[PDB]
């Protein structure tokens, strides 16, 4: 992904035994719309959260939508049933109330 | 499978970050941002952020 | 109706609260997925991220502060907040990093806007004031938060009248070198041992500015200037009778 | 079926919402909402509200 | 504080109940006649800034500072509540360049 | 009552502190910290409340 | 008594009575790096 919102990211998911492309596809991650903080979806890795509980593979992006200095990091997933539900109760945000 | 948001970071560091990995067994997420410098620094934090 | 799935979900309206003061939230009664996907497609709006650190801004370097129009605590950097023309404390005031929170107004279309400077060392200072989203012409004026610690606040050479120091509440000090440098001093007293001023509450377009004499050895002053559009003064001194 | 929380919604007026709507391709909420006299206004909300 | 000022109400005829403390209240020449503790002296010759401040519990300080620009400048202080009722203190200042 | 606010980026946050007392005045101190170098947090601010 | 800010360690006090019917007085001093401070006061002129 480039840091700026015109030049649109891009995952792109492909074999590696056979050296092939399966797929690609675009992904709005962070401010809908394309309607981010400011203009910059500087995009980020992503990994595997692999729960020893159930077994459930679960991919996860990190994305940057902030404007200049000001930097936000967020999270999204495509992950399975059962994975994404877990990651966000295993503990609350912050708040200034509990 | 349009994606679901997860969470959001709140590292003490104002760069991009640059990786973004979590571990099953602690659920403790590990954020590695590229300093001003070549060096770089990777924080240690909560689910939450 | 999930475009992607195919699962389709039933959303139901409910609005809650007294006449006035309303508060209208939308249900589910749907199906498998659906209604955890619409919770988790973007997070709600609290005062800060999830995760213990200040939002970012919705825009770049913003001209006009009351652009932002989302609650939440912010930051301000000090390039940003000098190439910003809304803000208070004029362009050579401007050198600091300041915190800008931003608080829920009413519903007609109006929110808050407190701002503190990043003051470490120095006597950290607030302002507040009541925006309107839509019109900006009614973007009431800054109040001044009196808050000090203790510490000077210095203002720079480039101001060379008493008469743009026009916020309330304020303890700018001066030297003999900076009462020399002024104009609009006593010329009696221009010059002599440097000292303290404070300025004070008046009608609009005009002002009363207090400002003291410090004395560790000597007998205490305090002069008083009413000036602006209203009319214009001289001082009135205040003479002190040494006592033990 | 027992129903539950999805999002609540934050335009800035003061009156009686009169109905609502998810677009399931952009995920705005455009909220119908009328006004003091033969007028209503449309809203355009993201998904928090 | 920004720079306005906040008008008594004509709904009030004395200067005992604005009790406030660290509040600011201008008054006018014209309105400065309808009370009764204001000094009787200076009552309708300028503008008058009376500022509340603390005391012991149930007395507040008034402060009653004249906004004359070519003159001098005048201020009057009375401590009022419990006990007895304050008498308004003058301090005058010296015109000076 | 004693309540910390977001600073910046980087490790700073804010401070405020207002005394319980509904007999006598709730006065209010403020300041800002920095978690790395405690020698750089700030002095208490006070406001008259 | 009242304070009012000056250069660090420096300081202004304010002490003002507390007297209904007699003439008001108000006394000001200045202490700390600069050095100790001398009480300057101020008295009314009881009017009405």
């Amino acid at each position: 992904g480039d840091s700026k919102p015109a030049n649109p990211n891009y995952l792109q998911g492909f074999d590696i035994k056979t050296k092939e492309l399966l797929f690609k596809r675009r992904i709005d991650i962070g401010g809908v719309n394309n309607n981010f903080k400011g203009d910059f979806q500087e995009a980020e890795g992503l990994d595997m959260y692999y729960d020893l509980e159930t077994g459930r593979k679960a991919l996860l992006i990190g994305v940057t939508i902030g404007p200049g200095n000001n930097r936000h990091h967020s999270i999204y997933s495509i992950g399975q049933r059962g994975v994404n539900q877990f990651l966000k109760n295993i503990a609350p945000q912050v708040s200034m109330t509990d | 499978q349009e994606p679901e948001f997860i969470t959001d970071l709140s590292p003490y560091t104002n760069a991009v970050m640059q990786s973004f990995w979590v571990d099953p067994r602690t659920k403790i997420i590990y954020m590695t941002q590229a300093r001003p410098g070549n060096h770089y620094m990777l924080s240690r934090l909560k689910p939450n952020g | 109706y999930d475009l992607e799935t195919g699962r389709k979900a039933l959303l139901i309206g409910v609005t809650i609260g007294p006449g006035n003061n309303r508060h209208h939230s939308i249900y589910s009664i749907g199906q498998r997925g659906v209604n955890q996907f619409l919770k988790n497609i973007a997070p709600q709006v609290s005062m800060t991220d999830s995760g213990g650190r200040v939002k970012p801004l919705p825009i770049q370097n913003p001209a006009y502060l009351s652009d932002i129009t989302e609650v939440g605590h912010y930051y301000i950097y000090t390039q940003d907040t000098q190439n910003a023309l809304d803000f208070p404390l004029p362009k050579a005031f401007r050198d600091a990093g300041w915190f800008f929170d931003v608080l829920p107004g009413h519903y007609n279309g109006a929110l808050r806007q407190v701002l503190t400077r990043n003051s470490t060392g120095r006597n950290m200072l607030k302002f507040e004031r009541v925006i309107d989203i839509f019109n900006k012409k009614n973007n009431g004026a800054w109040n001044f938060c009196p808050q000090n610690a203790g510490y000077w606040e210095h203002i720079p050479k480039s101001i060379t009248k008493l008469s743009d120091l026009k916020i309330v509440g304020l303890d700018f000090y001066i030297t003999t070198e900076e009462s020399n440098r002024f104009t609009d001093f006593p010329k009696d007293f221009k010059g002599i041992a440097g000292w303290i001023l404070e300025v004070k509450s008046n009608t609009p377009g005009n002002t009363t500015q207090v400002l003291r004499r410090n004395n560790f050895p000597s007998a205490h002053q305090f002069l008083v200037r009413n000036f602006g559009t209203g009319g214009v003064g001289k001082w009135s001194l205040f003479e002190g009778k040494v006592v033990e």
